[PDB]
């Protein structure tokens, strides 16, 4: 019962999938093959909303992934838990976008959905009630935005009634990968609005930070840029795959920090992080936890949260805790702070506990906020974009797959209104 | 299952392809006779059980150069359906490669082609090296350009062309074969690199410290910079650069598409175990005016892409840091426009190295691919040089010999002054 | 329990099928002997116990010829009942072979026929080798021809004849010959294959890289064709194609039956180390202008039909792959009215290779019969050559002189400018 079905697109988020898919399993205690070698038994009663039970006990990930080019599909194989995937699910091109959403949303991911179309169908048809599907790319390039954009509208219209997450990537100033960024961001981001019920916009120059000062890495990889990522989307399912003294499951969550229709990006958070000297030192208990939580430099969306209010603000707590010194917490904060929330929503807390803990840590915590804080994180990208489209730069790339420069500021327009609406209750 | 096709015109392309092939087969594990004691896949076909056979076509209307392939170490490698030759020569001429000799030569190459491209699934580009100023490398280069169009058209072609210098120049006529083979390039090459052998020369001299270079010595060093091109294909990084990536990355206008390289560190064997060779050094390298492949001054110009390719051991943490520290520094500048101006990529392969070489074995290193106003300023007196030839009527007789009408040259000419006030509109 | 005659007519018959012997010898694992050290039943009786005799009858008007094959290798496999031989030669004349010499000797040979033909039960069809240019290949032919259709009628017959070049020709009055030998070949003959010496010339010079040929390399190449008609019978493939079905499939109407031929792959020892053949390349092989049997333009020309036959390591998995290519390319196009138009054979067997052969040991080989308005123009201008000839009678006094009629040549020019048009019609 209520089953989730995950789809996966880009590099970078196939690469994040890899990853989350082994720290799911590691969790529940499947092995390469499938056999289940776990001991405790509240493992098996939830299995069913992330592994479909198959012949002779061995498990399978309810997954899609998909590409434009067969190079990343490679590591994934080769490496650990690459066997637990059914080779049914794989979907790939030959082709490539060549970092270009014009040619990744219409000509090349068009040719390559229809497969994926009928292949999630089976999917659905499996499962006995789906509640939502999860979604993992980036905004950055063509493979994963064009492709993922245009999936995710069609779903619309077959699945109206069902809950979508999206877990995007979206660029950075200094940090700056592609040099059309702000081109494939202003178009990929439209269909985002209007098609999605929640969105956590991630952003690689924070965890860079996070990385060097509270981990205390030498020598960092996106290995660790992964595993930190994985962490957020483990925490947020936690209440489906284990019982809890106050569970909180997507829909709620969704219901709790989406007050207006438009407004519904949020900016992922995780806790405790500590190094291998503060492992030893720091007191893990839930004041703790929470202070940490709440500071603008433990956030993974690069932005001042202090510069404006948050609209809402919910918690998934992990581990056994006392609910006095949970709930307590939340408030003390709020009190605090009180010009750091807004004043026309009072009580904008909300919190979840859970009772099986992530294998080694003792509590967890994994923060999602709203806030005014993303106009900063939007206002930089239409700023480069306004820079580059004042002399038609890069445009012949986008022009020649039929696309006339009234559809940039149609896309452009929808964009400033969005930014705008935060503007609007700041 | 990706693959490209390589094409080798004239005896420049045919010299430099030599010393890439070799590389190549260093690279794989190769021995000349084609059976190895996967990555390989998109330069070699492997026939029957051991046989690796390079995508390759090497055009030459003279035998010399072809034949001493066929003699030397590489002759297992080939076969002669691969190796085309001529009779008579383009004798440092355009209207000879184009109009009268390129006619016959060029109908059988097509269809060699044609079997060669057909056979691969993969078609991820072409690859052209030849010389502006030679002779064939010039006239049936833009026959075959044009002859390529037809045929795929979208499918994406480069070029590494030997550009012609102002002081040091090996011919007298090489200014008239600049001028009329760039009027094919403009229209139908995606993106053409350009590397002057002064630069070279200078380079060979201060870095590697050897006084007496040949040609074997900037063969080498080019081939290192082709392969900094294709390294992202063949080897599977942590971030990964496509050729059209890379063209929809640094290409950003349909007239400029005349991007530069350059490559760091080059420095001797005895050089390496003082010299601690650091990121934040080496892509200063890339930016020194110095280091760079065309005789150019990068104080003058302004970069308005340029993608930087990372082999060895390399991970994003520094590169980001140096990345950030070009940007902050005034010397380097941009175009008001262009606010984000790298494309950034990684590989784990490490750079080879061959037997008997000048270059030191090598941790990490880097190839900057720049578009820039400071090639600009490069034409400007080509186009002086080739006026004064033209303007008392010199050469051209043997010009109009050949069947080239007089108006060819207003063309081209006229054109290529057009072309110059572009960079300077786009720079304002 | 199948069963299939040769028959062999004048020099050109002789010497082709010599080669051909040899191959199927070959083959089956027979010494010259006769003596083996089933399959090879069709060809071969096994007189009492072990003395394999070939089912062959070699007709000529010399001695020369067929006393070269009893001081020969081949001694012990024929015996003089076998080999036929005159006293005058037809002296390339048409006239000479068909009404003066011809009544004779062709008496001789139909009872040796019978006496052949009557001990093999289940015959399939016969084949009858020769050349129309010849003397003793068209005017005896002619005769046995039409000899032929008394005895049998609707049992088969198939001849593999050796067509005139405009160009390289080395005899005066070959237009002659070949206009009145086809008068026969139109009604009696139910299909015969074409072959021009000159365009096997080039694939020698080109492929094989030959420049030195002579006929025993084009013999070879005859008989690897040859065999691949017949391979079908001696051999079980997952899909067979037997004569019949053959003829069923590529003749569709009364007037055309003549399919050409081509042959793949067809190349040098080391050539085969390099070149890694796919089953797509050798299908191109068979579509492509340069490796015709016969002087045409398949550019003009269209295939009605046309039956492949693939011998050696294939399977239908990726035939099926190659046929859908062809059929989706424009270069190679079709008449309207035929929308499926090919006929695909397959057999396990490998084709064998000579001792000291030309050609390379393979795995896969195949061979094309199409039907086809190419082969419609060939004989426009042998009309021309023939017209001029005739129109000041010239060499007809010779003609004359052994009783041809002045009218024959009238009904045989007009009849093949008839037969010009057909294919026209067939084709708008
Ligand atoms: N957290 C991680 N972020 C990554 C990783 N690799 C890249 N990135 C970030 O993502 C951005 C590039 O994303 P992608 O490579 O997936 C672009 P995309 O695949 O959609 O198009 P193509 O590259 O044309 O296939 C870039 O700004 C990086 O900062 C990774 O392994 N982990
Ligand atoms: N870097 C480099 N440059 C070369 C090499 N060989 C020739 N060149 C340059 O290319 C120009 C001469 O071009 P060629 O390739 O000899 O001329 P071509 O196009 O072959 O025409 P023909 O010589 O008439 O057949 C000169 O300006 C040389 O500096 C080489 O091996 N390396
Ligand atoms: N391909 C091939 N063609 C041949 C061969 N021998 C002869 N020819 C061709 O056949 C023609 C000559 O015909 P012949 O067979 O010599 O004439 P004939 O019919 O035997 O008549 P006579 O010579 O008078 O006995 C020429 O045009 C040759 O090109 C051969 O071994 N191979
Ligand atoms: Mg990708
Ligand atoms: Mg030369
Ligand atoms: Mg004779």
């Amino acid at each position: 019962m209520r089953e989730i079905v995950h789809i996966q697109a880009g590099q970078c988020g196939n690469q994040i999938g890899a990853k989350f898919w082994e720290v799911i399993s590691d969790e529940h205690g499947i092995d390469p093959t499938g056999t289940y070698h776990g001991d405790s038994d509240l493992q098996l009663d939830r299995i069913s909303v992330y592994y479909n039970e198959a012949t002779g006990g061995k498990y399978v990930p309810r997954a899609i992934l998909v590409d434009l080019e067969p190079g990343t599909m490679d590591s994934v194989r080769s490496g650990p838990f690459g066997q637990i995937f059914r080779p049914d699910n794989f979907v790939f091109g030959q082709s490539g976008a060549g970092n270009n959403w014009a040619k990744g949303h219409y000509t090349e991911g068009a040719e390559l959905v229809d497969s994926v179309l009928d292949v999630v169908r089976k999917e659905a048809e499996s499962c006995d009630c789906l509640q939502g599907f999860q979604l993992t790319h980036s905004l950055g390039g063509g493979t994963g935005s064009g492709m993922g954009t245009l999936l995710i509208s069609k779903i619309r219209e077959e699945y109206p009634d069902r809950i979508m997450n999206t877990f995007s990537v979206v660029p950075s100033p200094k940090v700056s990968d592609t040099v059309v960024e702000p081109y494939n961001a202003t178009l990929s981001v439209h269909q985002l609005v209007e098609n999605t019920d929640e969105t956590y916009c991630i952003d690689n120059e924070a965890l860079y930070d996070i990385c060097f000062r509270t981990l205390k890495l030498t020598t960092p990889t996106y290995g660790d840029l992964n595993h930190l990522v994985s962490a957020t989307m483990s925490g947020v399912t936690t209440c489906l795959r284990f019982p809890g003294q106050l569970n909180a499951d997507l829909r709620k969550l969704a219901v709790n920090m989406v007050p207006f229709p438009r407004l519904h990006f949020f900016m992922p958070g995780f806790a405790p992080l500590t190094s291998r000297g503060s492992q030893q030192y720091r007191a893990l208990t839930v004041p703790e936890l929470t202070q940490q939580v709440f500071d603008a430099k433990n956030m993974m969306a690069a932005c001042d949260p202090r510069h404006g209010r948050y609209l809402t603000v919910a918690a998934v707590f992990r581990g056994r805790m006392s609910m006095k010194e949970v709930d307590e917490q939340m408030l003390n904060v709020q009190n605090k702070n009180s010009s750091y929330f807004v004043e026309w929503i009072p009580n904008n807390v909300k919190t979840a506990v859970c009772d099986i803990p992530p294998r080694g840590l003792k509590m967890a915590v994994t923060f999602i906020g709203n806030s005014t804080a993303i106009q900063e994180l939007f206002k930089r990208i239409s700023e480069q974009f306004t820079a580059m489209f004042r002399r038609k730069a890069f445009l012949h790339w986008y022009t020649g797959e039929g696309m006339d420069e009234m559809e940039f500021t149609e896309a452009e327009s929808n964009m400033n209104d969005l930014v705008s609406e935060y503007q609007q209750y700041q | 299952m990706r693959e490209c096709i390589s094409i080798h015109v004239g005896q420049a392309g045919v010299q430099i392809g030599n010393a890439c092939w070799e590389l190549y087969c260093l690279e794989h594990g190769i021995q000349p006779d084609g059976q190895m004691p996967d990555s390989f896949n998109t330069f070699f076909s492997e026939t029957g059980a051991g046989k690796h056979v390079p995508r390759a076509v090497f055009v030459d209307l003279e035998p010399t150069v072809i034949d001493e392939v066929r003699t030397g170490t590489y002759r297992q490698l080939f076969h002669p359906e691969q190796l085309i030759t001529g009779k008579e020569d383009a004798a440092n001429n355009y209207a000879r490669g184009h109009y009268t000799i390129g006619k016959e030569i060029i109908d059988l190459v097509l269809d060699r082609i044609r079997k060669l491209a057909d056979q691969c699934t993969g078609l991820q580009g072409f690859l052209v090296f030849h010389s502006f100023g030679g002779g064939t490398g010039s006239g049936f280069t833009s026959l075959l350009m044009e002859r390529l169009s037809v045929d795929y058209g979208k499918k994406s072609k480069l070029e590494f062309s030997i550009y012609p210098a102002p002081q040091v120049s090996t011919a007298v006529v090489e200014p008239y074969n600049s001028i009329l083979t760039t009027h094919t390039t403009l229209e139908h090459s995606d993106c053409a690199f350009m590397v002057d052998n002064e630069a070279i020369y200078d380079i060979c001299r201060r870095n590697l410290d050897i006084e007496r270079p040949t040609y074997t010595n900037l063969n080498r060093l080019i081939s290192q910079i082709v392969s900094s091109i294709t390294a992202s294909l063949r080897f599977d990084g942590a971030l990964n650069v496509d050729l059209t990536e890379f063209q929809t990355n640094l290409v950003p206008y349909p007239r400029i598409h005349f991007p530069l390289a350059t490559y760091a560190p080059v420095i001797s064997a005895e050089k390496a175990y003082h010299e601690q060779l650091s990121v934040a050094e080496i892509t200063n390298a890339c930016f020194e005016p110095a280091n760079q492949m065309v005789k150019c001054d990068p104080r003058h110009g302004k970069y308005m892409a340029c993608c930087l390719l990372y082999r060895g051991d390399v991970v994003p943490k520094d590169v980001n840091a140096a990345i950030a520290t070009i940007k902050t520094k005034r010397s380097i500048q941009f175009v008001d426009w262009c606010p984000t101006g790298f494309k950034v990529g990684i590989n784990y392969q490490p750079p080879t190295v061959v037997p008997g070489g000048d270059l030191a074995k090598v941790q990490r290193a880097v190839c900057m691919l720049s578009n820039t106003t400071a090639i600009a300023e490069a034409w400007a007196r080509l186009d002086h040089k080739f006026d004064l030839m033209y303007a008392k009527r010199a050469f051209v007789h043997w010009y109009v010999g050949e069947g080239m009408e007089e108006g060819e040259f207003s063309e081209a000419r006229e054109d290529m002054a057009a072309l110059e006030k572009d960079y300077e509109e786009v720079g304002v």
